[PDB]
This record gives structure tokens, C-alpha cells and sequence, in this order.
């Protein structure tokens, strides 16, 4: 099959700039003077859609600020001026040859101004501990870049194991990620300890913010 | 020449 | 205009088998050749399987090609796609897209134009489980400006997914629903919100989880500690 090897993985572009995707063929996709090379735009829980078709043409309802270019094995996809729901994952793929390829994508996000978030913490529910159960959960709310560690402590001792984590997709208004992160023990378990504590560091500052409750 | 899906000629 | 809307995904026993439909409507559906296309979870698009118009031409994905079966019914308007030997990297959102014709002076190019939501395929084993929820409300040391930060945490459930809402879709701004984890065959999500200081407790705060795999619908209201 023809292999497309698509380039950046991701990229950030400021408002205003011009954010270029490129797409590789390991064969050409070239065929009777046309270039078999496609687009898609796929925002975050929604289906993709189609930009450019045969290298160049924009489709239906497509801004003139995508445009595409290439043959062969080399196609790029352009989009300047950058805008705000331009945020999303493209992909290229070729319609010469069956199977139908696509790139691997490329998560497009704005780039904007650095800001830290908002950290709040939160102790085991009654409801939980009446199951025998206990997590603690950390929001790490609207912050920019994603880029973000957090570590917890129990009585001052960081832990590792029982915490998962999970990031939101870049936001549709101020474009920054929100981070959640949860801790679980059993209830005997987190009766034994008084301090829980949740540190973050973020790009923001050398010292990290933390937020903690004694039990 | 036609490419099932993909070329249709004229 | 141009709609296409999938249905038939859901959670699969490895080796089990299961039909996938597609809808169309607001174009001459027979006289359009039609894709299955597959993405997995954080994963690529993975075209599957093709058919033209009147069915003449079928293509498949290679490590489609025995175990699946694409057809359709022009009458009825509705493509399908039938599932055999489910594997677990058969676990997809499925989507049929329309392989529109593009006119140009020497001939019609074709490319998907059209997609559809899709439909979510998990193959697993796992026992479909009703999610635990839980209200996230702050620490008595709640300290706090002129905004407060409140959440609930769905534990336990499986498969995907779960919608969750915050008085009943009232409260929309400030909500933060975070992608579910997947832990030793069950799923946990979390989702805050940030109402003004003022409103809590006495305004009322809850989160309205439904996990439809279950039948599954609650409410969980956030009271304060103490």
C-alpha cells in the first residue's frame, strides 16, 4: 500500500499565522495528470471533514484560508490567516490506490499566552467511604501550555499507584486544557494518613502550586 | 482509465 | 441536506459477531458509492471497506477482508456493515461516509465528502457496569474567591460512554468533563464546575450522569462537608 508519512505530529500557531501540514507518499499518487491527494479536518467529537480534494481544490464549504499544494510524493496543507476554531486533528490521504490511506494526523493548536491554572483539590465523598472506597481527585483547571506534572503526597511521602490521570482537548473559548487527576485507596487505607497533597508544575513557575487537606 | 471510487473519465 | 446516521455499534464479545447500519437521507442515496471508515480510540482514520452505487464494486481493508461484509438496500436508503469473529482492534467509532463525484472538464474525481457521527464498536469481555457517582465538594479549609469549584466523579462503568450534565443543562459555562481512563476493565471520568461563591449552598448543584450501556440515569446533588 502507499505509505503517507504526515509531518508535525502536532503543531501550535499563533492567531494570525500560517500553520503548514505536510504529507509524504511512499509511492507518487499521481494519475493521468491529477494528484490523488486529499484532506480532512476532524474537530474533537465530531466527524471528519473534507477539505481539499485532488491537491489543491477546496471543497464545499472550505475558507479560502485552506489551501493545499503538491505532487508526486510531496503535498502540504496550508492555513493562514491561523483562526480561532481552527483548532483541530488534520489528516491527508491518497484516493489513487485501494486501500484508502491516511496520514497519521496532526493536532493543530492555538498558541496562546502562558497562563497557569486553577487547582482545587477535593477529599473521599461520605458515600465513597460508606463503599470502602477512597479517592481523591485534583483539578487543574485552564492552564496553557498542556504541558503539566503533578505529583501526590501522602503525609509529606509522594505516591505512585492508584492515581489516574486524564487531559481535556484544548478549549473552544480561550483555548487553554484543564488536567484531572485522582488518587484511590481504600478507606483502611486512607484512615491511616492525615495529609494528602496535590503539587503541581507548570511552565508557569519554578515552585509548584499546591493544594492539600488533612483528613 | 476508471478507478473504481476514485476516476470516472468523461 | 445530505445526512448519514450510523447505528448498531456497542460492546462485543471477542469473537462475537454484529451489524452496523447507516441511514441516508437528502440525496439520491443509489446513485452514490459509500465507505465504512473506522477510528480507533486515539488513533488515526482507517478506511474499511467500499461498495459502488448499484454494488458492482466492493473493496475491503486487508484485515477486514474475511470476517466483514458491506452491502446495501437503495430502496431502503441504507448501507450496512456485518461483523464476524469481532477482534479487539475491531474496538472503533465507525463512520460511512459518501463518495461524492466531482465534475471537471475530463472526468469525476471522487472523495469522501460526506460523514456521519459514527458508531462506537468495543470488543471486549469486560461486564457492562453502571457507573458509582460521587460529589466532589471542598475541603472544610475552603477558602475560596468569588468563585467556587465543585465536581462529581463517575466511577466504575463500563463500556463507553456516559453523558454527564450539571442541573440539567442550566449550567453549561465553567464545566470541565474530562476524558474517561480506562483501569482494569472499568472506566472513571470526573467532571467539575465553577459557580459563583454566592450560589453554594444556597443555590442548588448537581450533576445528572446517564450511562446508557446500563439504563443507567442519577442525580447527585453537591452538599457541603460538615
Amino acid at each position: 500500500d502507499t505509505v503517507l508519512t504526515q509531518s508535525p505530529a502536532s503543531l501550535a500557531v499563533s492567531l494570525g499565522q500560517r500553520a503548514t501540514i505536510s504529507c509524504r507518499a511512499s509511492e507518487s499518487v499521481d494519475y493521468y495528470g491529477k494528484s490523488f491527494m486529499n484532506w480532512f479536518q476532524q474537530k474533537p467529537g465530531q466527524p471528519p471533514k473534507l477539505l481539499i480534494y485532488a491537491a489543491s481544490n477546496q471543497g464545499s464549504g472550505v475558507p479560502a484560508r485552506f489551501s493545499g499544494s503538491g505532487s508526486g510524493t510531496d503535498f502540504s496543507l496550508h492555513i493562514h490567516p491561523m483562526e480561532e476554531d481552527d483548532s483541530a486533528m488534520y489528516f491527508c490521504q491518497q484516493s489513487k490506490e485501494v486501500p484508502w490511506t491516511f496520514g497519521g494526523g496532526t493536532k493543530l493548536e492555538i498558541k496562546r499566552a502562558d497562563a497557569a491554572p486553577t487547582v482545587s483539590i477535593f477529599p473521599p465523598s461520605s458515600e465513597q467511604l460508606t463503599s470502602g472506597g477512597a479517592s481523591v481527585v485534583c483539578f487543574l483547571n485552564n492552564f496553557y501550555p498542556k504541558d503539566i506534572n503533578v505529583k501526590w503526597k501522602i503525609d509529606g511521602s509522594e505516591r505512585q499507584n492508584g492515581v489516574l490521570n486524564s487531559w481535556t482537548d484544548q478549549d473552544s473559548k480561550d483555548s487553554t486544557y484543564s488536567m484531572s487527576s485522582t488518587l484511590t485507596l481504600t478507606k483502611d487505607e486512607y484512615e491511616r494518613h492525615n495529609s494528602y497533597t496535590c503539587e503541581a508544575t507548570h511552565k508557569t513557575s519554578t515552585s509548584p502550586i499546591v493544594k492539600s487537606f488533612n483528613r | 482509465m476508471s478507478l473504481p471510487g476514485r476516476w470516472k473519465p468523461k | 441536506d445530505v445526512q448519514l446516521v450510523e447505528s448498531g455499534g456497542g460492546l462485543v464479545q471477542p469473537g462475537g459477531s454484529r451489524k452496523l447500519s447507516c441511514a441516508a437521507s437528502g440525496f439520491t442515496f443509489m446513485r452514490f458509492g459509500m465507505h465504512w471508515v473506522r477510528q480507533a480510540p486515539e488513533k488515526g482514520l482507517e478506511w474499511v471497506a467500499y461498495i459502488s452505487s448499484g454494488s458492482s464494486t466492493i473493496y475491503y481493508a486487508d484485515t477486514v477482508k474475511g470476517r466483514f461484509t458491506i452491502s446495501r438496500d437503495n430502496p431502503k436508503n441504507t448501507l450496512f456493515l456485518q461483523m464476524t469473529s469481532l477482534r479487539s482492534e475491531d474496538t472503533a467509532l465507525y463512520y460511512c461516509a459518501r463518495s461524492g463525484g466531482i465534475e471537471r472538464y475530463d472526468g469525476t474525481y471522487y472523495v469522501m465528502d460526506y460523514w456521519g457521527q459514527g458508531t462506537s464498536v468495543t470488543v471486549s469481555s469486560a461486564k457492562t457496569t453502571p457507573p458509582s457517582v460521587y460529589p466532589l465538594a471542598p475541603g472544610s479549609a475552603a477558602q475560596t474567591n468569588s468563585m467556587v469549584t465543585l465536581g462529581c466523579l463517575v466511577k466504575g462503568y463500563f463500556p463507553e460512554p456516559v453523558t454527564v450534565t450539571w442541573n440539567s443543562g442550566s449550567l453549561s459555562s465553567g464545566v470541565h468533563t474530562f476524558p474517561a481512563v480506562l483501569q482494569s476493565d472499568l472506566y472513571t471520568l470526573s467532571s467539575s464546575v465553577t459557580v459563583p461563591s454566592s450560589p453554594r449552598p444556597s443555590e442548588t448543584v448537581t450533576c445528572n450522569v446517564a450511562h446508557p450501556a446500563s439504563s443507567t440515569k442519577v442525580d447527585k446533588k453537591i452538599v457541603p462537608r460538615d
